[PDB]
């Protein structure tokens, strides 16, 4: 869902 | 602490991403290709920006998610705008992609989205807005979304960063040395654009999902994401 944006996130 | 935190917001500017024309005449498709590709190449320079903002990463993961999410277009014209203040008429995406307001023309809906842009570029500009009020103003877009508890001391901690950066704004404006009067003055003027910012945002998330829905257009990674919702 904010599948990449976690990503980027984290 | 004011001095500090506009140093850190001035530090944290994302680089230019650059773009360039097509060799070929734009069509409707070639535009929205152009402004999305850009735009997702931002909204990844955009997550590096909010990180570097002092006590964004104490937030919890939940709370940088939906600040982001629901800022992300608001930021992107924020920026469009900064750089373009100087420049009427043109919307300056990037250094070789300048757009004059008639190639909105060029896709449908577009225009008044770039009418839009370009007038509160122009009340910016009548305003003589500052570097550093801008980095004041782009923060705090990022930091003043609607909340409303979510089901998943972080609603704390965003009160108290939005408030760190009002009161950085403030300060800014205070080294003007203008009349306390005009000072409460231009701190609404420039908070009541906020409203403007996200009244543009709006139709410019809308135009997206519809060319999104048109496959007018398709979209690609962290936009798409950011998109679907
Ligand atoms: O797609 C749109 N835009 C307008 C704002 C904007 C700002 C950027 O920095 C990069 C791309 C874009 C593309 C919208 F649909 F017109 F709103």
């Amino acid at each position: 869902r904010h599948k990449i944006l976690h990503r980027l996130l984290q | 602490s004011p001095e500090q935190l506009v140093l850190t917001l001035l530090e944290a500017e994302p680089p230019h991403v650059l773009i360039s024309r097509p060799s070929a005449p734009f069509t409707e498709a070639s535009m929205m290709m152009s402004l999305t590709k850009l735009a997702d190449k931002e909204l990844v320079h955009m997550i590096s920006w909010a990180k570097k903002i002092p006590g964004f990463v104490e937030l919890s993961l939940f709370d940088q998610v939906r600040l982001l999410e629901s800022c992300w277009m608001e930021v992107l014209m924020m920026g469009l705008m900064w750089r373009s203040i100087d420049h009427p008429g043109k919307l300056i995406f990037a250094p070789d992609l300048v757009l004059d307001r008639d190639e909105g023309k060029c896709v449908e809906g577009i225009l008044e989205i770039f009418d839009m842009l370009l007038a509160t570029t122009s009340r910016f500009r009548e305003l003589k807005l500052q570097h550093k009020e801008y980095l004041c103003v782009k923060a705090m877009i990022l930091l003043n979304s609607s909340m409303y508890p979510l089901v998943t001391d972080s609603s704390r901690k965003l009160a108290h960063l939005l408030n760190a950066v009002t009161d950085a704004l403030v300060w800014v404006i205070a080294k003007s040395g203008i009349s306390s009067q005009q000072q409460s003055m231009r701190l609404a003027n420039l908070l009541m654009l906020l409203s403007h910012v996200r009244h543009a945002s709006n139709k410019g998330m809308e135009h997206l999902l519809n060319m999104k829905c048109k496959n007018v257009v398709p979209v690609y990674d962290l936009l798409l994401e950011m998109l679907n919702a």
